[PDB]
RNA sequence: GAUUAAUAGGGACAGUUGGGGGCAUUAGUAUUUAAUAGUCAGAGGUGAAAUUCUUGGAUUUAUUAAGGACUAACUAAUGCGAAAGCAUUUGCCAAAGAUGUUUUCAUUAAUCAAGAACGAAAGUUAGGGGAUCAAAGACGAUCAGAUACCGUCGUAGUCUUAACUAUAAACUAUACCGACUCGGGAUCGGCUGGAAUAAAUGUCCAGUCGGCACCGUAUGAGAAAUCAAAGUCUUUGGGUUCUGGGGGAAG
């Protein structure tokens, strides 16, 4: 027995992007500070390239499939 | 009616599969359908070895004889009548390594 | 799933449901409408503009943001790519594939690939077409491809 | 080959490098993958060799390989391996004289070499070296 | 003054996956056949033998070469391709799914007479090529009979270029698009969290999209075999294409 008004945290957090009722995305976007320069760019956790950094012209992050690995250590905070 | 699902072969994404030549009769058997069992067979028959063991020669590291390696592979046809596979009964068909 | 009678699934992208900018970005629309004019002025598809704002500059959506969507702000803006992204890619890996047949006047599955690939564009012709939003005479052949070469 | 005779003695130097049916045979399991590495390789000695490799998948589960253990590796990552092994050996050869060479290769030196380039790739058991060609020896 | 943005569809993009395809290239044994040596009377083939081959040297052993096809073992209810079909290496050429997307475009779409693209074999035309197997044929044997099931040989083909042919138990004998409804693990591809080692294009735990497939089960279906769909049809109607109407004569 479950309701389906008022569904579990949880469950929902499990089930595919698209099966959720309200219905929402997983990315999300973030504050990257850079390992020299510290300039704070904004970087979408799916990046789909290369990022420079604008300030020297390091690299921060590498592209995939979903996920962006991000260059070295750099700063990040989930800005929500 | 229909007797099996795989009809005894396991072809089951592609639409063809290489055929290859019986082990018995020579015939051309799709791989997949064919019966197959690759055997570890031996060189010499049991009492037999060991009279081959006391006038071997070369060193003796325990390795013995080289045993011998049978790929097996027998088409449907003369499988059966081969012993190997005995007609089986209605929900045993279905059974997969006894 | 489009010419596929087999084959089907599901790629991503769910809009957040929040119609609002999100809260940490300031930018009056125009702001945005410069840098949307300028990377196009640079020669971008509004299909990748888009991207960069989200990759780079943090605007998830900016059409939630404006209230404009961007093929409408770049073409208010002269800045309009005249054929769109839709019909041009599609010319041209339709063309692309020509140029591999040639020296591979054998490959098959390539002549069947691009069978399809053309057919496409006669799918976006007939829209394009009826939505005025391509001169009725347009056709694409092998000069129309290679009309857009030059 | 017999290269040579003192009065009553065969002289020879290399011509040819393999093994046999009972070690082939014997790793060749129906649940793993099978890799094979061809390679030209060129010695300092004016010497010309083929070199065969054979490699195998190693498990890391303690699931003994069954109908349910998988060690199989992406075809990518197979040919990933041929790429790096066959590099690593044909500037092994450039720096060696055939004495140097056959020595290394019925070693387990290789064995070891090549398990360290490939972990990285994917983790191999029984590496082999399965046969070696003379090509071309110039007789200088 | 221009509705959302369809767990509709088209494009952009991102790592990745595949025995998908086209050019190149590249191997590997084996079958033949040839050289170089080596002996010695039998080889080969069958239930038995027989035509067959052989001291102007067979079968045989070692090295090597020429040649045409073929891709073993790994290769499995595993993978890709619209289907037919597709497995040595490497390099190019254009292509594809799935996954990932807080990217665009915003009905662009489902199926389809006409009308086209493909479509193993076998077969056909004109050239190549010709190793193996081999329709027709020539022979042995078997039979009461054997131009048949075994055996010895052998032409067309089988391989290829360029044309043409379109059928096949072209089979899941089960049209495509769509929504639902039982349980369960294991798979192939992608992704996201995590743990150990270690810091691995690896392993495992847990999710989850998409893809073959299986297991259990139905107060659901059937003539039944059986079907997770062959189900949600007398409680008879999501959209669309093709087909049948006792049998034989007959495709
Ligand atoms: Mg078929
Ligand atoms: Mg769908
Ligand atoms: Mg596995
Ligand atoms: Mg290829
Ligand atoms: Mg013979
Ligand atoms: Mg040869
Ligand atoms: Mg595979
Ligand atoms: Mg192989
Ligand atoms: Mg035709
Ligand atoms: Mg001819
Ligand atoms: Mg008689
Ligand atoms: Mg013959
Ligand atoms: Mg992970
Ligand atoms: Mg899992
Ligand atoms: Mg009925
Ligand atoms: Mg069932
Ligand atoms: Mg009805
Ligand atoms: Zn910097
Ligand atoms: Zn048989």
């Amino acid at each position: 027995e479950r309701d389906l008004l008022n569904p579990i945290y949880e469950e929902e957090k499990q089930k595919n992007k698209f099966k959720r009722l309200i219905q929402a995305p997983n990315s999300y976007f973030m504050d990257v500070k850079c390992a020299q320069c510290q300039n704070i760019q904004m970087i979408f956790s799916n990046a789909q390239s290369t990022i420079i950094c604008e300030k020297c012209s390091a690299i921060l992050c590498k592209p995939t499939g979903g996920k962006v690995q991000i260059q070295a250590g750099c700063a990040f905070k989930i800005k929500n | 009616p229909v007797k099996r699902r795989n009809a005894g072969r396991s072809q089951k994404n592609r639409g063809h599969t290489r055929t290859v030549p019986c082990t018995n009769c020579g015939r051309q058997v799709a791989k997949d359908k064919a019966v197959k069992r690759y055997t570890v067979r031996d060189m010499v028959d049991p009492s037999s070895k060991r009279d081959i063991q006391q006038k071997l020669a070369f060193e003796n590291e325990k390795q013995g004889i080289p045993k011998l390696y049978v790929k097996l592979q027998y088409c449907i046809s003369c499988a059966i009548h081969s012993r190997v596979v005995r007609v089986r009964c209605a929900e045993d068909r279905r059974i997969r390594r006894p | 799933m489009q010419m596929k009678g087999k084959g089907k699934g599901i790629s991503g992208s769910a809009l957040p449901f929040k119609r609002r900018s999100p809260k940490w970005l300031h930018m009056t629309p125009s702001t945005v409408v410069d840098l949307s004019v300028k990377l196009a002025k640079k020669g971008l598809t509004p299909s990748q503009i888009g991207v960069i704002l989200r990759d780079q500059h943090g605007i998830p959506q900016v059409r939630f943001l404006t209230g404009q969507k961007i093929l409408r702000i770049l073409k208010k803006n002269g800045c309009a790519p005249q054929l769109p992204e839709d019909l041009y890619f599609l010319i041209k890996k339709a063309l692309s594939i020509r140029k591999h047949l040639e020296k591979n006047r054998k490959d098959k599955d390539s002549k069947y690939r691009l069978i399809l690939v053309e057919s496409r564009i006669h799918r976006l012709s007939r829209y394009y077409k009826l939505n005025q939003k391509l001169p009725p005479k347009w056709k694409y052949n092998a000069q129309t491809a290679s009309a857009l070469v030059q | 080959v017999i290269d040579e005779v003192d009065g009553r003695n065969a002289k020879t130097s290399f011509y040819g490098l393999d093994i046999t049916r009972d070690r082939l045979c014997s790793m060749i399991r129906k649940w793993q993958t099978l890799i094979e590495a061809r390679v030209d390789c060129k010695t300092n000695d004016g010497y010309i060799i083929r070199v065969f490799t054979l490699a195998f998948t190693k498990k890391t589960s303690a699931g003994k390989q069954s109908s349910t253990s998988t060690c199989y590796a992406k075809s990518s990552q197979v040919r990933a391996i041929r790429r790096k092994i066959n590099t690593f050996i044909t500037n092994e050869a450039a720096k060696l004289g055939i004495a140097e060479f056959s020595k290394n290769l019925i070693g387990e030196d290789y064995t070891k070499k090549i398990e360290k380039e490939t972990k990285n790739i994917f983790p191999l058991q029984n590496i082999t070296i399965r046969k070696v060609k003379v090509l071309k020896r110039p007789k200088l």
